[PDB]
């Protein structure tokens, strides 16, 4: 996990080779590519309480907004069960407007 | 020909407050590195030298 | 030998023997070289920060390259560089002029303030700086929300001590001991060095010239060559010191090459 | 196919055999005496000189 130990970007493993007086090592990396703008949000208000993320971040692809994470995009909806609940929309700077979709009360019916 | 050393390329990555940029594709890459571990051993006697 | 023919003469019998100190010499100089391009050298682009900057509350100002100034530093490092302060003996210039070590470390910085950690392994991601620090505080094993609820408290801390630190480096002496020390070092070695040139060891006079226009040559070569043998042992003595120094010096480079790979371009 | 890749190795052995081939060349330098080899200095002059 020390970063550019062995390796340049993300380990992921190694193989030893043998030479006249010395070693050598293939590393093999991951290396991320084929980026894209979006925009971002830290926290989102909701019936007058702030939902952060469990683990992912907030984008919004122009009028929707998912939570991906934060290695390869993969929106999906923001729902009850990838997001915790603490305190009120009224102390975060950059919180904005959204509705949380739960699944519990649609499957009631 | 003779010329100043170039530190390299040039970019001014763009910043903004409520904006960031997430990967889509990824490429696996093998690299390589050497290391010695050991010399020759010798041996010199002083009466045959000297 | 001091541009004496008979010396150069009675020395050609010694064989190669200062081909030796000059090929180690070198080896030393091709070291320090590397030394330092492995240490800063590690980006494959230059960043530029953007002339915006609202980072969240924070403030970098302090550290951050002033163009107003010629030589494109900052405070800080224009405070450590004013705190601190021939026979053949040569000094060459490094490769790298320290405007372009001043480069490296402002691109180093603008790149992590904009990008994070991201940059270390692949293309730089931009990031709010806000949220950087939430997945900081997320890593050492404490909740997000601790940080968007305290972001002005944080903030104000981290002036508070920066402008500390600045205070206590301009105001405290004796804190960059390390480096003032090895310059000591090496100046009084070449000083010693060169104060060694004025010794009999046994001989009737310690200049050349004298010993020359003195005495008939079967009876002058004699202290010829003790002053031979007295110089080069002395040459010999300054080599081996040099060597032991650059083999300290270039463990203590590596440590810092690791350091700066491992705390600066990721979290550790 | 791209050659000098293993820089280091070949290194190492070139500053080995470089020092053993000067500690081998010294062996000809007459060192202020009146002939490089023993055996002549032997079979000329007497013990006492
Ligand atoms: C942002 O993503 C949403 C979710 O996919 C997009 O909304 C969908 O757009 C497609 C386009 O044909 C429609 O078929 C779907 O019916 C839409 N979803 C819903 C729930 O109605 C939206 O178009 C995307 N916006 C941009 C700018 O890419
Ligand atoms: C991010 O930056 C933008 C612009 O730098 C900020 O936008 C300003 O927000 C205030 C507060 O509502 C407005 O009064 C200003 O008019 C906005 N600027 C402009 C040019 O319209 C924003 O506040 C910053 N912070 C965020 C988005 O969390
Ligand atoms: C998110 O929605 C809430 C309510 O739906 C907005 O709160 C209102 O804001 C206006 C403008 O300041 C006030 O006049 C109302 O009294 C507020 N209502 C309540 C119930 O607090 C809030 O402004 C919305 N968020 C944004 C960014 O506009
Ligand atoms: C993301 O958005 C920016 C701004 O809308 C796009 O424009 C780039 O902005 C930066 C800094 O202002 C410039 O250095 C680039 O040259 C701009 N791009 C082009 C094509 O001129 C940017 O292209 C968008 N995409 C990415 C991946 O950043
Ligand atoms: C990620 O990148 C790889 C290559 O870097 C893409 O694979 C190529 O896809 C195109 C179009 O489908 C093919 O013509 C090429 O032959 C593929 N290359 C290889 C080596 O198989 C891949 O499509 C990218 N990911 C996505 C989701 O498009
Ligand atoms: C960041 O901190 C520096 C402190 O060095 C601020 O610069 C000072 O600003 C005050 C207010 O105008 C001046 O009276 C001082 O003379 C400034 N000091 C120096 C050394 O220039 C700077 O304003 C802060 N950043 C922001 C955005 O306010």
């Amino acid at each position: 996990k020390r970063v550019d130990f062995c390796g340049k970007g993300y380990h992921l493993m190694s193989f030893p080779q043998s030479a006249p007086h010395g070693v050598v090592f293939l590393h093999v990396t991951y290396v991320p590519a084929q980026e894209k703008n979006f925009t971002t949000a830290p926290a989102i208000c909701h019936d007058g309480k702030a939902h952060f993320p469990r683990e992912g971040v907030f984008v919004s692809n122009g009028t929707h907004w998912f939570v991906t994470q934060r290695n390869f995009y993969e929106p999906q909806i923001i729902t009850t069960d990838n997001t915790f609940v603490s305190g009120n929309c009224d102390v975060v700077i950059g919180i904005v407007n959204n509705t949380v979709y739960d699944p519990l009360q649609p499957e009631l019916d | 020909i003779a010329y100043t050393m170039s530190l390299g390329a040039e970019n001014s990555v763009a910043y903004s407050n409520n904006s960031i940029a997430i990967p889509t594709n990824f490429t696996i890459s093998v690299t390589t590195e050497i290391l010695p571990v050991s010399m020759t051993k010798t041996s010199v006697d002083c009466t045959m030298y000297i | 030998c001091g541009d004496s023919t008979e010396c150069s003469n009675l020395l050609l019998q010694y064989g190669s023997f200062c081909t030796q100190l000059n090929r180690a010499l070198t080896g030393i100089a091709v070291e320090q070289d590397k030394n330092t391009q492995e240490v800063f050298a590690q980006v494959k682009q230059i960043y530029k920060t953007p002339p915006i900057k609202d980072f969240g509350g924070f403030n970098f100002s302090q550290i951050l390259p002033d163009p107003s100034k010629p030589s494109k530093r900052s405070f800080i490092e224009d405070l450590l560089f004013n705190k601190v302060t021939f026979n053949g003996l040569t000094v060459l210039p490094p490769l790298l002029t320290d405007e372009m070590i001043a480069q490296y470390t402002s691109a180093l910085l603008a790149g992590t303030i904009t990008s994070g950690w991201t940059f270390g392994a692949g293309a730089a991601l931009q990031i709010p700086f806000a949220m950087q620090m939430a997945y900081r505080f997320n890593g050492i094993g404490v909740t997000q929300n601790v940080l968007y609820e305290n972001q002005k408290l944080i903030a104000n801390q981290f002036n508070s001590a920066i402008g500390k630190i600045q205070d206590s480096l301009s105001s405290t002496a004796s804190a960059l001991g390390k480096l003032q020390n090895v310059v000591n070092q090496n100046a009084q070695a070449l000083n010693t060095l060169v104060k060694q040139l004025s010794s009999n060891f046994g001989a009737i006079s310690s200049v050349l010239n004298d010993i020359l226009s003195r005495l008939d040559p079967p009876e002058a070569e004699v202290q010829i060559d003790r002053l031979i043998t007295g110089r080069l042992q002395s040459l010999q003595t300054y080599v081996t010191q040099q060597l032991i120094r650059a083999a300290e010096i270039r463990a203590s480079a590596n440590l810092a090459a690791t350091k700066m790979s491992e705390c600066v371009l990721g979290q550790s």
